[PDB]
RNA sequence: ACCGUGAGGGAAAGGUGAAAAGAACCCCGGGAGGGGAGUGAAAUAGAGCCUGAAACCGUGGGCUUACAAGCAGUCACGGCC
RNA sequence: UGCGAAUGCCGGCAUGAGUAACGAUAAAGAGGGUGAGAAUCCCUCUCGCCGUAAGCCCAAGGGUUCCUACGCAAUGGUCGU
RNA sequence: CACCUCGAUGUCGGCUCGUCGCAUCCUGGGGCUGAAGAAGGUCCCAAGGGUUGGGCUGUUCGCCCAUUAAAGCGGCACGCGAGCUGGGUUCAGAACGUCGUGAGACAGUUCGGUCUCUAUCCGCCACGGGCGCAGGAGGCUUGAGGGGGGCUCUUCCUAGUACGAGAGGACCGGAAGGGACGCACCUCUGGUUUCCCAGCUGUCCCUCCAGGGGCAUAAGCUGGGUAGCCAUGUGCGGAAGGGAUAACCGCUGAAAGCAUCUAAGCGGGAAGCCCGCCCCAAGAUGAGGCCUCCCACGGCGUCAAGCCGGUAAGGACCCGGGAAGACCACCCGGUGGAUGGGCCGGGGGUGUAAGCGCCGCGAGGCGUUGAGCCGACCGGUCCCAAUCGUCCGAGGUCUUGACC
C-alpha cells in the first residue's frame, strides 16, 4: 500500500535518485533559478532548503557536511559566503516553486520553476 | 496460457459506445491578472507571469 | 490535537525510581513472581544485551547463562513488577543492541566488553558526592 | 442502548493488577445532540450526535439552529445511536464505567487493490518445482460445462479494507472524563485519527 | 514453538539426548507446541545403556524454547535451545534428576515434579 | 523490381484537357495544404486529375432509445416528422 | 453468358484498440545555442557505463555508407533543426 | 450400444479454488437394546459447521506411524491444464525379459524426452461515468431484499454421589482453560524497514594531510533500525435470547361402550428452520423517510412538456494534500488558511561526529561528547506554495379530493 511514506522514488533506483537530486542542487545553487519537471522541483525544495541552512550555520562541520552532496569547493563558498547571508533572518523557505502554464511538447511533461527566493 | 481472441468482429454500434467516455474536456482558463490573455490558473503567465517574485521575464 | 500528548497523559504508570544503564553493562533485576499463590521477589541479573526506547514501554533485555543454558529476559522498563534494579557492573559496549555475543558467550566475550571507566568512576565519585552532601 | 462518538487516538499499554492489559484511547468528546428521531415524525428511535466542533463557517446554508445547540456546529455529525434516548442534550463518556463491555464500529485501514491471498487467505502456487507465474494468482475459479459458470459470491481480488468494521464486546478498562478520554483494550478498526462510533454491547444489552 | 520434525534437548538423566518431536498433542490440529506443552517423539540420539533406547516413541514435555515465551506481567524470557523432559503416560518424569533451567509456565500446567526437580525455575 | 547460394522463381503499375490555357498575383502557412484571382464548355476535369460503384470513415438533419431480453424480422395499432 | 459460400483467387477496407508494444534495468540532470517548431540537434557543466572493451589496428565481407554545403516528404520504432 | 463432437470436446494423478448431494464420519435431537453405570449395539431425525500431520508408491486406492470429536461417501466433462504442475500414460533415443528368420513387437519393465506473454462476449471480483428517481439543493437515515457467520475438545465443581459385589462411574446443572477457523489491530513479542546512523575492504577521485564522494546490484559488504506494511504478536467472534418445527415424547379424544398422541384440538421437542448478531443495501423505475436550505423573475412557446439569458441554495472546475486510491472515486485543506514542503521542539534510530588538546615510535588510545548525524512518528511556526479567478446551477405538468 505504502501508506504514510514519504519521498518520491522517481522512476529511477537509489542511487541514481541521489546523483539526481545533487546534480538539481548543484545547478540551481549555480544559477538561482532553474526549470524541471513540477514533480522534480517539489522534491527539490527539501534538499536545498537543508543544504542552504547549513551554510547559514557556517561552521567548518557544517561545510564539510554540504560539500558530502554537493561536492564542489568553489560553489560551496558562493553558497557561504554569498547566498547563505541573504537568508540569515529567514528561517524556513529558501525556495521557491512556481508551476509554468507550458506543456513540455513530445513527452507532455508539466513542467515548474524552482528559484532562491528573495 | 493459450490464446484468447475474439470470438466475434464487434459492431459499429458496440464501439462507439466503447468510445462513450472519450471525449477531451477543454483545458481550464481564467483571465490573466495583468495582461489581457487567457491562462490556465496557478501558472506563471506566458506573458509577464506574477507579481512578488520574479517572474519569467516576457517584460 | 495533542495525538501524542493524550497518549502521553495516558501514563502515571511512567517511573523515576529505577537507575541508569545502556546496553553491554551488566545489571540484576528484581521482580515480582506468583510460584503457586505465594508471592517471591525473584532477582535476575545479566548482561543489558538490548533496549528498545518507546519512551512509556521502552523496553530492555538482559542475557545470562543459568546452569549451561543461556537465557533472556525481556523487561518492561516501566514495570509496576520491578522492585529495584541494581547496576552490577558497568561496560563498554560500542554499539546499540549486542546480540553477537550469543554465539561468543565466552572469554572472548570480557574481552569484547571491558569495563567502562568512565562511568565507572562517575559513579563511585557521584555515590561519594550524594554521601557526603546529603548529612552535612 | 447508549452511544458516543470518537476518534482513534493511539495504543499503549496499561499494567493493571500485575497484568499488561493492551488498550486503544478512543477520545469521545462531548457531543451535542443536534436531533431526536420518533415513531412520530420518523418511525424509528435514535439521537443525531455531532462531533469536532470546528469550523467558523464552512457550515453554509442548511444547517440545524433548529435544535440551536449546534452552536460551534461540528465538522462530523455521525448520528444514529438507533434507540438511545438520553439525558438532556450532551453526551459525555461519563456514559460508560469501567468494566463495562462495549461494541465498536470504526474504518478499516483501506488495502486498495489487494490480491487473493490477502484479501481472503488464499494459498496461492508453490514457490518452486513446477512454478510458472502463479505463486500468488488463485487457482481453478469453477468447474467445466456445467454450471459452465461462476457462482455469486467468487472470492477473487479488488479493493479491500476502507470499510465498516464493528469489533465486539470490548472491556472499558478506563475512562477519563478530565480530557474526554476512554480506554478500551484491542481490536478497534482503522487508522488513529479516524471516527469511531462507541455503543454498549450486544452480549446482553 | 516446536513442530514435528523438531529436534529437542533431552532435559533429563533417562539417556535420551536428542528427541524428534512426531506429533504435538493437543488439539486435533493443533500447529505447534510450547513450554508444557506434552509431545510425542522418537528418541533419535542416546547414550548407551538408558532406561530408553534409540528409536523408541515416547512422550515429552517441553520445558525450553528458543522462541520466547509471553507473560501476562509483560515480559518476556527465551532460553538457548529447546528441550524437553520424557515423561509417562500418567504424565511424570522418567528420570530422577532434570537439568538445567525449566519455565515457571509448567507449574501453571501442573508439573510440580518436574519444576521441583530443577535447579532453577524463570 | 523483388525472392532464391544456385538452377530457378517472378509481380504490380494504362486514361487531366479539344488545347497546358498545368493556375501570374495577393492571403493564411516553416513547408504541405488551402482561400481568393485567373484558365476552361466544364476545375467534386487541378495533375493523389475521365467515369467514379461497394464495403469502410465522417459532418448535418428527421424519427427514436437509459425497468427490458435478443436470428433483430414480420403482422397490427398508435405517436412524432 | 448470370456467384454468396470452394480454410476459393486478386484487391480494398474493417474488428480486436487507441489495446500490446516502441528491442537489453549502463542513467540521467541543468545552463546556454540554433530554429517556424526542441526531452531527442550543437556547446558547457555535473552524473552514470565499458576498459582482454562496449578502446585501437588488420583480414573477410559490404560498396560512397567517407568529408562538406543546402535540406526534413519519407526511412529513424517518439521527436528531429 | 455407437447418438452430437475425428476442418481436434487435451488423457491419469497431484496442486489451487471450491460448490452441491445425503445413502451422516463427527457434533445436536431421538426410539429400541440381549440399555445397571460408564461404554456400545442397531435404527430414526438432522447437510449448520467440522472432517489432522506424516512413511511408502506417479499413483487414485490401499497399507502403516502418531493423533483425533471425527479422520464420511458421492457429484460437478472420473469438477477444475485460455489456472499451475507433468511424476504416470502417450511420438521420435536406448536397454532388459519375451515373441518373431527378419524389419520389428508387447494394458511387460527401464533411463531420457519443447505444456502456447496480449480475454471480444457471457460469467465472476472490484471501481467509476451517464441518466432516471417530474422544483432544485446540503445533511441524516428506514430496510424490502441480499451476504457473512454457524465447529469442537479437555479439565474442574456437582460427586467418587446416583448405579454397581466390585472394579468402574452418569444424567442435569455450573466453572475454567484449549485447538483450528474468522474479522480487526500494531501497545507488547517478532519481522521488513533501497539509504535513518554506524563500521569495513579494493580502487578511482576532490586537494597533499585530515576529511570525504563514486563504484564494487537493480543496497559493494557488514552491524543495527523509526513510521508503515506485517504474524509468530494482541483484541474480539461462534452466541445468549425469541418463535415455529423434525424424528420423538406426551395431554385431551372419538370413529370403535374398551383402547389409541390423531381423525377435531393442545403442550413439549434438534448444532438444523425464521428472527436475533455483523456487513451491503431505495436502479426497492414499488426509485422510501426525516432536518434544513433557495426561491415561485425577465422575454418569446398567446397552449399539452417547455424555451433562453443571467440567477438563488448549492455545486463543480483549478490548486495543496491524504493510513483514500490503478485512473476515476472518496476524504481533508485552499490566506477570514496550519494542506503539503522548510524551519523549530519533542519522539526515534544510530552510539560519543569534525575540529582541537593530551598519551604513544606506531597502529591507535583518552577528553571535549550520549557527542554528531538523524525518512516517514507527535506537535509548533505563515518563511515557500494552496494567488487571482472561471463555469454550471430552480423558478416548479395536469387531473383529482380535503383546509384560512
Ligand atoms: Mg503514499
Ligand atoms: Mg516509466
Ligand atoms: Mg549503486
Ligand atoms: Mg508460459
Ligand atoms: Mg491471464
Ligand atoms: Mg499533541
Ligand atoms: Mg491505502
Ligand atoms: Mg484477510
Ligand atoms: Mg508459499
Ligand atoms: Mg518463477
Ligand atoms: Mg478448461
Ligand atoms: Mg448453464
Ligand atoms: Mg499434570
Ligand atoms: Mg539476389
Ligand atoms: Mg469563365
Ligand atoms: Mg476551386
Ligand atoms: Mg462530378
Ligand atoms: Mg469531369
Ligand atoms: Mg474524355
Ligand atoms: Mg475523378
Ligand atoms: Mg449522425
Ligand atoms: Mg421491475
Ligand atoms: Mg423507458
Ligand atoms: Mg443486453
Ligand atoms: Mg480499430
Ligand atoms: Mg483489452
Ligand atoms: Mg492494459
Ligand atoms: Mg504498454
Ligand atoms: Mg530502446
Ligand atoms: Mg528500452
Ligand atoms: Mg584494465
Ligand atoms: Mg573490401
Ligand atoms: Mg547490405
Ligand atoms: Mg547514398
Ligand atoms: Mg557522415
Ligand atoms: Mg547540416
Ligand atoms: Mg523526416
Ligand atoms: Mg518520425
Ligand atoms: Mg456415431
Ligand atoms: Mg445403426
Ligand atoms: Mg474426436
Ligand atoms: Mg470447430
Ligand atoms: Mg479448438
Ligand atoms: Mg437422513
Ligand atoms: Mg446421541
Ligand atoms: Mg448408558
Ligand atoms: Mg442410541
Ligand atoms: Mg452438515
Ligand atoms: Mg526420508
Ligand atoms: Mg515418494
Ligand atoms: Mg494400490
Ligand atoms: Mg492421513
Ligand atoms: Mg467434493
Ligand atoms: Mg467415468
Ligand atoms: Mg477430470
Ligand atoms: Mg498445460
Ligand atoms: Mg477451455
Ligand atoms: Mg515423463
Ligand atoms: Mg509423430
Ligand atoms: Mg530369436
Ligand atoms: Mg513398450
Ligand atoms: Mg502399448
Ligand atoms: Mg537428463
Ligand atoms: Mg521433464
Ligand atoms: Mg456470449
Ligand atoms: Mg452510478
Ligand atoms: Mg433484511
Ligand atoms: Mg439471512
Ligand atoms: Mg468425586
Ligand atoms: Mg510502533
Ligand atoms: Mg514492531
Ligand atoms: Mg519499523
Ligand atoms: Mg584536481
Ligand atoms: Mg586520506
Ligand atoms: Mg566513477
Ligand atoms: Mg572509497
Ligand atoms: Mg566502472
Ligand atoms: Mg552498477
Ligand atoms: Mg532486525
Ligand atoms: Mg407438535
Ligand atoms: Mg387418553
Ligand atoms: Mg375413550
Ligand atoms: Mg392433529
Ligand atoms: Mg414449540
Ligand atoms: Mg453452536
Ligand atoms: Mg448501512
Ligand atoms: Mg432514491
Ligand atoms: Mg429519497
Ligand atoms: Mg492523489
Ligand atoms: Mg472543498
Ligand atoms: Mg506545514
Ligand atoms: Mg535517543
Ligand atoms: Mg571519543
Ligand atoms: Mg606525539
Ligand atoms: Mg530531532
Ligand atoms: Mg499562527
Amino acid at each position: 500500500m505504502r501508506h504514510l511514506k514519504s519521498g518520491r522514488k522517481l522512476n529511477r533506483h537509489s542511487s541514481h535518485r541521489l546523483a539526481l537530486y545533487r546534480n538539481q542542487a548543484k545547478s540551481l545553487l549555480t544559477h538561482g533559478r532553474i526549470t524541471t519537471t513540477v514533480p522534480k522541483a517539489k522534491e527539490l525544495r527539501g534538499f536545498v532548503d537543508h543544504l542552504i541552512h547549513l551554510a547559514k550555520r557556517g561552521d567548518l562541520h557544517a561545510r564539510r557536511l554540504v560539500l558530502r552532496d554537493l561536492q564542489d569547493v568553489k560553489l560551496v563558498r558562493k553558497l557561504f559566503d554569498e547566498i547563505a547571508p541573504r537568508y540569515r533572518d529567514r528561517q524556513g523557505g529558501y525556495t521557491r516553486v512556481l508551476k509554468l502554464a507550458e506543456r513540455r511538447r513530445g513527452d507532455g511533461a508539466p513542467l515548474a520553476l524552482v528559484e532562491l527566493v528573495e | 496460457a493459450k490464446h484468447p481472441v475474439p470470438k466475434k468482429k464487434t459492431s459499429k454500434a458496440r464501439r462507439d459506445a466503447r468510445r462513450s467516455h472519450h471525449a477531451l474536456t477543454p483545458p481550464t482558463l481564467v483571465p490573466c491578472p495583468e495582461c489581457k490573455a487567457m491562462k490556465p490558473p496557478h501558472t506563471v503567465c506566458p506573458e509577464c507571469g506574477y507579481y512578488a517574485g520574479r517572474k519569467v521575464l516576457e517584460v | 490535537n495533542r495525538g501524542a500528548l493524550i497518549k502521553l497523559v495516558e501514563s502515571r504508570y511512567v517511573r523515576t525510581d529505577l537507575p541508569e544503564f545502556r546496553p553491554g553493562d551488566t545489571v540484576r533485576v528484581s521482580y515480582k513472581v506468583k510460584e503457586g499463590n505465594r508471592t517471591r521477589i525473584q532477582d535476575f541479573e545479566g548482561i543489558v544485551i538490548r533496549i528498545r526506547r518507546n519512551g512509556f514501554n521502552t523496553t530492555f533485555t538482559v542475557r545470562k547463562v543459568s546452569y549451561g543454558v543461556g537465557v533472556e529476559r525481556i523487561f518492561p522498563l516501566h514495570s509496576p513488577l520491578i522492585q529495584k534494579i541494581d547496576i552490577v557492573q558497568r561496560g563498554r559496549a560500542r554499539r546499540a543492541k549486542l546480540y553477537f555475543i550469543r554465539n561468543l558467550s565466552d572469554r572472548e566475550i570480557r574481552r569484547k566488553l571491558r569495563a567502562d571507566r568512565k562511568r565507572i568512576d562517575q559513579d563511585r565519585a557521584a555515590e561519594r558526592a550524594a554521601k557526603e552532601e546529603a548529612q552535612k | 442502548m447508549k452511544g458516543i462518538l470518537g476518534v482513534k487516538v493511539g495504543m499503549t499499554r496499561i499494567f493493571r493488577d500485575d497484568r499488561a492489559v493492551p488498550v486503544t484511547v478512543i477520545l469521545a468528546g462531548p457531543c451535542p445532540v443536534v436531533q431526536r428521531r420518533t415513531p412520530e415524525k420518523d418511525g424509528y428511535t435514535a439521537v443525531q450526535l455531532g462531533f469536532l466542533p470546528q469550523n467558523p463557517k464552512r457550515v453554509n446554508r442548511p444547517l440545524k439552529g433548529h435544535f440551536a445547540k449546534a452552536g460551534v456546529e461540528p465538522v462530523r455529525i455521525l448520528r444514529e445511536i438507533r434507540d438511545f434516548n438520553p439525558e438532556g442534550d450532551t453526551v459525555t463518556v461519563e456514559i460508560f464505567k469501567p468494566g463495562e463491555r462495549v461494541d465498536v464500529t470504526g474504518t478499516s485501514k483501506g488495502r486498495g487493490f489487494a490480491g487473493v491471498m490477502k484479501r481472503w487467505n488464499f494459498a496461492g502456487g508453490p514457490d518452486s518445482h513446477g512454478a510458472h507465474k502463479i505463486h500468488r494468482h488463485p487457482g481453478s475459479i469453477g468447474n467445466r460445462k456445467t454450471p459452465g459458470r461462476v457462482y455469486k459470491g467468487k472470492k477473487m481480488a479488488g479493493h479491500y479494507g476502507a470499510e465498516r468494521v464493528t469489533v465486539m464486546n470490548l472491556e472499558v478498562v478506563d475512562v477519563i472524563p478530565e480530557e474526554n478520554l476512554l480506554l478500551v483494550k484491542g481490536a478497534v478498526p482503522g487508522p488513529n485519527g479516524g471516527l469511531v462510533i462507541v455503543r454498549e454491547t450486544k452480549k446482553a444489552a | 514453538m516446536i513442530q514435528p520434525q523438531t529436534y529437542l534437548e533431552v532435559a533429563d538423566n533417562t539417556g535420551a539426548r536428542k528427541i524428534m518431536c512426531i506429533r504435538v498433542l493437543k488439539g486435533s490440529n493443533a500447529k505447534y507446541a510450547t513450554v508444557g506443552d506434552v509431545i510425542v517423539a522418537s528418541v533419535k540420539e542416546a547414550i548407551p545403556r538408558g532406561a530408553v533406547k534409540e528409536g523408541d516413541v515416547v512422550k515429552a514435555v517441553v520445558v525450553r524454547t528458543k522462541k520466547e515465551i509471553k507473560r501476562p506481567d509483560g515480559s518476556a524470557i527465551r532460553f538457548d535451545d529447546n528441550a524437553a523432559v520424557i515423561i509417562n503416560n500418567q504424565l511424570e518424569p522418567r528420570g530422577t534428576r532434570v537439568f538445567g533451567p525449566v519455565a515457571r509456565e509448567l507449574r501453571e500446567k501442573g508439573f510440580m515434579k518436574i519444576v521441583s526437580l530443577a535447579p532453577e525455575v524463570l
